[PDB]
């Protein structure tokens, strides 16, 4: 008697590496347990004063940054219901692109309340039930603590301090540059409809000087040369060719055949002249400057030098149809000269050299188009792209409020009132379901707990501070970052305010993550191949 | 290599080091977290040594396994701790631990500090401690009624509660047997003066406790009587040999009668220690060391019934059972290091061995308690049990202090702890509160191992808790049902439970205090 | 899971996966075991590591010379060990009522009932059957052929019909003669030896003792007719002293004479002994047998032979009272002050070589109150086999003498006691009804199992019982050469009714622990 | 044995042993798919070898993502994948009434039954469930009603309740919709396609057809509102001749020309649909989208984005 053996049936069937896991105990508790150390990994990142990580990945790449689903994706996540929670995040990330943290802390939250909440009696079911209503309930508040809304997004002042909050979190020192940059931007590549387009919005990361030499660009930058002699145009009249800046050949094989010695003489005097013919051609349209997105010939090359024509060669096809969005021209297939409308226009296009690199610049002097570029200086790789993070942060909100013009305040005092109002409703609601509300109520402090706690202040304090304040009256009352002691202040009047459909979104796929990983009862690894 | 500190020193710290402790602990909860109450079920262990141990207490369970986490082996030793002080609660204590650790979890993520958090847990000791004194109860130790029914509601919650009033019977007769005083000390020895001799076989409705002792011997020659109606007992530590001295001691012979002399000397040695025992005139004599065989001859020649190697042990209770005084002498034999006050020397047969009573004793200050059943895992869980309602039976004996079980005594104490806090204004009122809290694990537990439901009846019994005189008020471990304990009958002995809380709030303090792991490092 | 948290190489079967091993294990053994039961049950052959082998229906030898590793296993087999020890019988049915009351409740228990619930049924129906079991048992008269039939029913399951009969008679009359009227019977008293040379039916009762040893002096008599037997416990060859002695002398003379005084000693022993013989046997009429427990050297051996004694040494401490008891004389330790009445008569005493070996018959006592059985035979496992039989013909006939009471066998009992459990049933309260049904149809497993073993169809063979036990309320059984039901009590099937109580408890109480055993966990790494 | 005789690494399981191992592993299969039973059954989550999640109430689905290496298993996984292709439910309670039957046999066969007796009586006992099942069976006029409730009864056992509310109403009018009176149901005229954005409740049901890929020109139209769709399976990009051709020119201007005339061949064929468009379309009122099965190359695309159609390639066969 000094051995037990694999009880009769599945435990015997099961294959040798693969793992089974059944119950409250194995699989409900251990699914939470993962959440939470995930919730933990993530929570100290959350808000201004969340600090930033450094992730080295397989690859040995390194990022650093306080961005919770780009730490998700650089981590090696391999437990199946963290999994799932980072699912949520990276869902949130694409469907708002702010608010990815909120997801990830509410929904750890949502899940220890769920197993003190087992833990004291309540089924699963009735969990499920309770935080699917009060999750209902939240949506149905939310609208309520809505608090402002954008009112014009063709500005670039009231767009800055809208967008400041969501380029805060991230980028707490320098944030009134950052959002007046992104500003900038948004509203330049804002068209007269109420459509935006966030990948109009380029950034180019140059190595040198740092975030206050960032500039926003009219136009296009590509870190490339010019091919020909040409180096500046002043009134670019572009011509664009998704073919090589060669002579057209055969799609099936073409063979020069020669049966003369004339023949052979004159055939390529007659390539280099039907060369000449094509670049003048194209030169007597009024383009100055040629763009390519294959190959340069080198006689094509000779002719364009001698007709004065910028030569430029962008390898990349998305490259190239950003630059004809960028001038209003047509990438043609063939060499032919372009038509009057065919054509682009840039008030300059030049060649310079930000810092060490070397850069092709199709600058519009005019405060609008359908593309700008932010050229990001900075004296660290790593940082530039920390700030380009950011900027996609800031310009995800911009096309949020494009969407959505409401907001609710911010530094925690939408999840206070939230919390508050859950709790009210959750002492009217009969039944076991009342426990499961005011725990999902309750979950909602773990918000302004997370920010406290990184402000490097007393979280129960700040929370009792706050719920005191929600209880007198004030909705748009949150916690006070500027400040060695705790406090709180008007969320509004600080300017601090968030995205209705962040918020929304956030809290439901939070709810819906926390509630899968409930639903599940029985886990099946296989054997890791 | 440059190192400062050896390779293998590893050095973790902080709140992983925290909750590492408190995860460990809990999971030594959640190991015998449904070992406890009437409603439990058995757990097969394994021993190294190809053993078997089916048992429903917490300390056999925590015992037989094996751990390496540090926090885990300190609640390992804390129910090695409660075992060797009270003999009872030894999953109680568990359990209570692990919830005081569990609900410091909260206050320590919560940028509460671990000493804050302790001073409010002794706060609430103390506090526990005045509150189970306040709502025990007195018993009157000469009413064997009630402390059958304190033994009775000791192990119910054990196997042997199929056969309760034989183990009750047997556990106060060998209690009251073992009180001894002597020189103004009282002392129950049911360590070394309640014996439990596992025999297989038979049945456990014919177990017993003899006015007397037992031992798993037989007579040196089958010549001496087996049946003695009243036995004179003589009892002796040393051999009737004829030993070497202690000094070389070397003979030199150079005569012929000389050899022969001195092998007559040997055997007239014996003889002359044969007649220092004879001259008492006793019926039998029983020794720690060998006897010759013409020691034997000798005694037989009187009539005399004698048994070879008997244990210290087995000796010293044959001593307190019989009345005798053993002696390493037998020229220093008196009278009153004679044994009269067994009633019976019997030497019968039960299977194939032969086992040596020395029953019908009067005053006997000793006993065996003699267990049968179906095999020796059965008649070890018994004799556990049987431990349990002794040390029980002891320590009501003394200190005679009741309080009420069913969780009625924790859900008591845990109301009186929350009308106290609401006094309290600092910040240690979350932790107390918290504690108070977490003594209601006892009938959460009692209520999950039963298979009720936990919110309803728990929600309940909280509310009943509010009431003024309801401090009695638990649930059945059987029913699901929440009763009164004056009702019921199941009292708890106040020495257990107090001896219960303070571990486990000792537990918690020091599990909370721990932090800054180091390891590696060779002694 | 949370043992394996802390303790990562440790084993662990949980609620489902604890009864499912623990069930399997025990329907496991049930399945080996049940060819066993019955005297139509089949040998089996067990084979040492070493290469020896056993041939045995012994359901305590085959358990514990299985190759298994179980847990469970174990437990029962320590139960069936108890069984053993205490009764001589019941180790196969033992196994075989655990097997079955696993199996009958883990059919109520995969249905999700409750093994508490069970385990409540288990304990009113033993109750319910132990009332019954002193209710059916026959309170008789113990005589010679009273006894022959119990151990008939227990030899005839052990070995082979002929030396069945055989060892019957021997058992009986063995037991019939060490045994005095109210007092508990020694088996002790009953030697038995094996000799290896002769047929397994010359096996026999000597009303008398025989040794596994003879003299060692050759002019020593061979056979010896109207003997004095001098049981002793006293040293005959050279003893050193106690304390470091030596011999200190100047003259080959001087040590001469202290090799001649070193032995005087032992020499005042053997004249006393020499003397006694002389003044008994005035003449080489009677003879005069030494049986020393301890050695005789050769000089001793020499001056015994001389004066015409037949010297044995280093008998067995149980034959100094096993020769005391058949000769009738006193066993010594001391020759101080020997009498004539200190010597036991044998009315022959001979020897027997056997190869290597010799033996010594000490026979025609007057009334021998012990006796020894001689178990002849041509093979080690012959001897064996007849030894583990003769051991449970023993016990069953000391256990019908002690419970003067005997219960009819054959699964008699069992079908008595399952219908009176399933009348029963309605008294008991809820759903313990179920465990009530589980005892019944695991106490049916005895007389389904010897129709199995008969070679009948154990449902046609078990309605055919129930039905005639039920019509005419006689206790009947099967019938093992015609599937019939029969009259135990008048056909002479007998069973113990101790047996029959032990297996009821000890297999309700084991059975019970099995069930409510929730975690089975190997953690002590 | 005997097999172990002539193929010494050979296992082998005999009439007791071969039955227990059927039946063991059959029981097994029952107490894991015990669960998966009814809209209260609980979901399993299923991580493959590389980390792949499956959460699932599925019984098929079950079986074939467990980790098991069983004859039994595998026979009973086949039983369960025929009646997953051919009825699409039953596979859970396939498994429990397969494990419940070899358990309630074995109740009789450990007691002596032979197994062919018991197998008599399930023949038996098959005909009459038969026939009681006919009998029992409702008749019922198909109405979405009744059919709501029968794709209630299915949902609600396989996802949580509101959303088997909404799948049920979108499955229902689906098979409403592509369903001819008196014709099979070809479940092929129902597409299914997955998007990985909203929540589970939007999954909708799309009068029409939703393709997986779009149009690659950028200058084509996103959106067309009286739409002309031409379905074709004739390819628009350039095709090489099967016998191996070749160009052979002696000039530039004779290799251009090359390079004009290898194209005519397909834009024959754009100008056959730009001349029905401009037929069907006089103006830019109306829309016309080709929808190709084969491929469309940069040329063809450039000549139908001018004329205003929008053109996808590489449909779907169905
Ligand atoms: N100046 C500020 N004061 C207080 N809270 C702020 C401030 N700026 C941002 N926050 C809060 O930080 C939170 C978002 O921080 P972030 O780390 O970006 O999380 P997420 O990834 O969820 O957007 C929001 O609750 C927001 O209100
Ligand atoms: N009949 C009963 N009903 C309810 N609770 C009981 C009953 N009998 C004992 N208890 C409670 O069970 C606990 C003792 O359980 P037990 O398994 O002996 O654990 P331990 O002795 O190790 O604490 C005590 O709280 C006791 O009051
Ligand atoms: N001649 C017989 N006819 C019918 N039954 C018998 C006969 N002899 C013995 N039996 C029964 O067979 C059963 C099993 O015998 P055996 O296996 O030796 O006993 P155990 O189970 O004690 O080892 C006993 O209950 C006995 O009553
Ligand atoms: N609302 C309901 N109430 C009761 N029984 C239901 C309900 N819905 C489905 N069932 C039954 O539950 C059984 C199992 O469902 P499911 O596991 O999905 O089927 P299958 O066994 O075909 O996989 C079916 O027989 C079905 O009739
Ligand atoms: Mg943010
Ligand atoms: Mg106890
Ligand atoms: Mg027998
Ligand atoms: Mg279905």
């Amino acid at each position: 008697a000094l051995h037990v053996p694999k009880a009769p049936g599945f435990a015997q069937m099961l294959k040798e590496g693969a793992k089974h896991f059944s119950g409250l105990e194995e699989a409900v508790y251990r699914n939470i347990q993962a959440c939470k150390e995930l919730a933990q990994t993530t929570r100290t990142a959350y808000g201004p004063n969340g600090m930033n990580k450094m992730v080295i990945n397989h690859l040995e790449k390194l990022f650093v940054t306080n961005d919770a689903a780009t730490i998700l994706r650089e981590l090696e996540v391999q437990h199946p219901a963290a999994k799932m929670i980072v699912m949520a995040s990276h869902m949130q990330e694409q469907e708002v692109g702010d608010g990815t943290n909120f997801v990830l802390v509410f929904a750890g939250a949502l899940l220890e309340l769920a197993e003190e909440l087992l833990r004291i009696g309540l089924s699963v079911s009735e969990v499920i039930e309770g935080y699917e209503i009060a999750c209902r309930k939240a949506h149905e508040i939310l609208p309520n603590l809505v608090c402002c809304s954008a009112k014009n997004l063709r500005d670039i002042d009231e767009v800055s301090s809208l967008l400041r909050t969501s380029i805060m979190s991230k980028q707490y020192g320098n944030e009134v540059f950052l959002a007046k940059l992104i500003a900038q931007a948004c509203v330049s590549i804002f068209p007269d409809s109420g459509h935006f387009n966030v990948d109009n919005i380029r950034v180019c990361k140059i190595l040198g000087s740092g975030i206050s030499s960032s500039s926003v660009l009219h136009g296009m930058v590509f870190k490339k040369e010019t091919e020909g002699d040409v180096t500046s145009v002043k009134d670019a009249k572009i011509a664009v060719y998704s073919c090589p800046f060669d002579g057209m050949i055969t799609e099936t094989k073409g063979t020069v055949l020669i049966k003369t010695a004339e023949e052979l003489m004159n055939f390529s005097k007659g390539e280099e002249n039907l060369m000449d013919a094509q670049v003048k051609a194209i030169a007597d349209t009024g383009a100055n400057v040629v763009v390519t997105g294959g190959k340069v010939a080198d006689m094509a090359l000779h002719y364009a030098n001698k007709y004065n024509i910028m030569l430029v060669r962008l390898n990349s096809k998305w490259d190239l149809r950003r630059l004809c969005k960028t001038v209003g021209a047509t990438a043609l297939p063939r060499l032919t000269p372009p038509v009057l409308e065919e054509m682009g226009h840039c008030d300059s296009v030049y060649l310079s050299e930000v810092g060490d690199t070397q850069v092709v610049v199709f600058k519009h002097e005019k405060e609008d188009g359908a593309i700008s570029t932010i050229v990001l200086r900075g004296s660290t790789d790593n940082l530039m792209d920390d700030i380009e993070r950011a900027v996609d942060d800031g310009v995800n909100t911009f096309k949020v409020l494009t969407r959505d013009k409401r907001l609710v305040p911010g530094g925690g005092a939408t999840e206070i009132e939230l919390a508050k109002q859950i709790t009210s409703y959750g002492e009217t609601c009969p039944g076991l379901e009342q426990y499961a509300i005011k725990k999902f109520a309750e979950a909602f402090e773990a918000i302004p707990r997370a920010l406290a706690e990184n402000s490097g202040v007393k979280a129960n304090e700040v929370i009792s501070k706050l719920y005191a304040v929600h209880q007198e009256g004030n909705k748009n009352v949150g916690l006070d970052i500027e400040a060695e002691v705790p406090a709180v202040k008007d969320m509004l009047e600080a300017g601090i305010l968030d995205t209705y459909l962040g918020k929304y979104w956030a809290i439901k796929l939070a709810t819906n993550a926390a509630v899968t990983v409930l639903r599940v009862d029985q886990i099946i690894m296989a054997k890791p191949a | 290599p440059v190192l400062v500190l050896s390779q293998n020193t590893k050095r973790e710290s902080g709140r992983k080091v925290q909750s590492g402790n408190i995860n460990a602990a809990k999971t030594i909860a959640d190991i015998i977290r449904t070992c406890l109450g009437p409603k439990s079920m058995m757990k097969m262990l394994l021993d190294p040594m190809g053993g078997i141990v089916m048992t429903n207490d917490g300390n056999a369970i925590l015992r037989e396994i094996q751990v390496q986490h540090p926090a885990a082996k300190s609640m390992i030793e804390i129910s090695r701790t409660q075992d060797e002080e009270v003999g009872d609660g030894t999953t109680s204590v568990i359990i209570l631990a692990g919830e005081m650790l569990s609900v410091a979890e909260h206050f320590l993520e919560q940028q509460m500090h671990p000493t804050v958090v302790i001073s409010a847990y002794r706060k609430a000791l103390d506090d526990m401690i005045s509150t189970l004194k306040k709502i025990s109860i007195p018993v009157d130790i000469s009413d064997s009624d009630m402390m059958l029914n304190i033994i009775n509601s000791s192990i119910t919650t054990k196997a042997i509660s199929r056969w309760s009033s034989l183990a009750c019977n047997i556990a106060l007769d060998a209690v009251k047997m073992v009180q001894f005083e002597e020189n103004g000390r009282k002392e129950i020895d049911i360590k070394k003066y309640a014996r439990v001799e596992k025999i297989p076989g038979g049945i456990i409705e014919d177990s017993c406790v003899l006015r007397g002792v037992m031992i798993n011997k037989d007579v040196t020659h089958p010549r001496m009587r087996r049946y003695i109606k009243n036995p004179r007992i003589v009892l002796l530590d040393s051999s009737l040999e004829y030993k070497k001295g202690e000094s070389q001691t070397d003979i030199e012979i150079t005569r012929e009668e000389d050899f022969t002399r001195i092998l007559q000397m040997e055997e007239e040695y014996i003889q002359q220690l044969c007649e220092d025992i004879i001259q008492l005139k006793p019926d039998v004599v029983i020794t720690e060391k060998g006897i010759s065989d013409l020691a034997q001859h000798y005694l037989m020649r009187a009539n005399i019934t004698a048994i070879r190697r008997v244990r210290k042990t087995d000796n010293n209770r044959i001593a307190r059972a019989c009345g005798a005084r053993i002696v390493s002498r037998p020229e220093e034999l008196r009278e009153d290091d004679v044994g009269t006050g067994a009633g019976l020397l019997e030497i019968k047969k039960i299977g194939d061995e032969y086992f040596t009573f020395i029953t019908d004793c009067k005053d006997p200050k000793a006993c065996t308690i003699l267990l049968r059943g179906a095999s020796k895992e059965i008649l070890s869980e018994v004799e556990r049990n049987l431990q349990d309602a002794m040390q029980v039976c002891r320590n009501v004996l003394l200190d005679p202090q009741l309080v009420p079980g069913g969780g009625a005594s924790e859900m008591a104490v845990a109301h009186a702890l929350t009308e106290k806090s609401k006094a309290m204004t600092g910040v240690e009122q979350w932790p107390y509160r918290a504690v108070a809290q977490a003594l209601e694990v006892i009938p959460r537990t009692l209520i999950q191992n039963c298979g009720a439901s936990t919110i309803r009846l728990l929600t309940s019994l909280r509310a009943k808790h509010t009431q003024e005189n309801c401090e009695t008020w638990g649930v059945n471990g059987e029913t699901g049902t929440l009763v009164d304990m004056k009702e019921l009958g199941i009292w708890e002995p106040l020495a257990v439970k107090l001896q219960t809380y303070k571990t486990a709030v000792e537990t918690a303090v020091l599990l909370l205090r721990i932090d800054d792991i180091v390891s590696g490092h060779k002694k | 899971a949370a043992v394996k948290t802390l303790n990562p190489k440790a084993e662990v079967a949980r609620a489902q996966a604890a009864l499912a091993v623990n069930i399997s294990a025990a329907r496991g053994l049930q399945d080996v075991l049940r060819t066993n039961l019955g005297p139509k049950g089949t040998m089996k052959m067990l084979v040492s590591g070493a290469g020896d082998i056993k041939l045995t229906k012994d359901g305590n030898v085959l358990l514990h010379e299985m190759q298994i590793q179980h847990p469970t296993a174990s437990l029962i087999a320590k139960v069936a060990t108890a069984q053993d020890d205490i009764t001589g019988d019941g180790t196969t049915s033992n196994v075989l009522i655990i097997g079955e009351l696993l199996k009958q409740a883990d059919l109520y228990i995969s249905e999700g009932l409750h093994p508490r619930i069970i385990t409540e049924g288990f304990e009113a129906a033993k109750e319910k059957a132990l009332q019954f079991l002193e209710e059916v048992k026959v309170s008789r008269e113990m005589d010679r052929e009273t006894l022959i039939d119990v151990a008939r029913t227990s030899l005839r399951t052990k070995v082979h019909a002929e030396l069945a009969d055989v060892l019957t008679e021997a058992v009986v009359d063995s037991i019939l003669a060490i045994k005095k009227q109210d007092e508990p019977i020694d088996l002790f008293m009953i030697e038995i030896m094996e000799m290896k040379h002769k047929s397994e039916t010359d096996t026999s009762l000597i009303r008398g003792l025989v040794l596994d040893h003879g003299a060692r002096h050759p002019d020593m008599k061979k056979r010896v007719e109207d003997a004095y037997i001098l049981t002793c416990n006293v040293s005959l060859e050279y003893e050193k002293t106690e304390v470091n002695s030596g011999f200190f002398y100047k003259s080959a003379e001087e040590r001469e004479k202290l090799v001649k005084a070193e032995r005087k000693f032992i020499e005042d022993r053997v004249k006393k002994i020499i003397e006694l013989k002389r003044k008994v046997c005035g003449d080489s009429d009677k003879g005069f047998v030494v049986i020393n427990q301890k050695g005789i050297d050769p000089f001793s051996l020499d001056a015994l032979s001389k004066e015409g004694i037949v010297a044995l040494r280093r008998a067995k401490r149980r034959n100094m009272e096993r020769l005391t008891l058949a000769c009738g004389g006193v066993a010594l330790n001391s020759f101080d002050d020997l009498s004539p009445d200190c010597l036991g008569h044998a009315g022959l005493v001979y020897e027997y070589t056997l190869g290597e070996e010799k033996f010594t018959f000490i026979e025609k006592c007057n009334n021998p109150r012990s006796v020894t059985l001689l178990i002849k035979g041509p093979n080690k496992h012959t001897l064996t086999q007849i030894k583990d039989a003769v051991r449970d013909g023993l016990r069953a006939v000391k256990n019908a003498i002690d419970d003067g009471c005997v219960v009819p066998g054959a699964g008699a009992v069992e079908v008595a006691m399952a219908e009176a459990l399933i009348k029963h049933k309605p008294s008991v309260k809820g759903r313990a009804q179920l465990g009530v049904q589980a005892f019944a149809d695991a106490l049916l497993i005895i007389p389904k199992v010897l129709a199995q073993n008969s070679g009948f169809d154990l449902q046609e063979t078990l309605v055919k019982i129930q039905a005639e036990h039920s019509e005419s309320g006689q206790l009947v059984g099967v019938d093992l050469n015609t599937g019939e039901p029969m009259v135990a009590a008048e056909v002479g099937v007998w069973d113990n009714y101790c047996v029959k109580k032990q297996l009821l408890h000890s297999c309700t109480v084991i059975a019970t622990n099995i069930l409510l055993v929730d975690e089975i966990m190997r953690a002590g790494m």
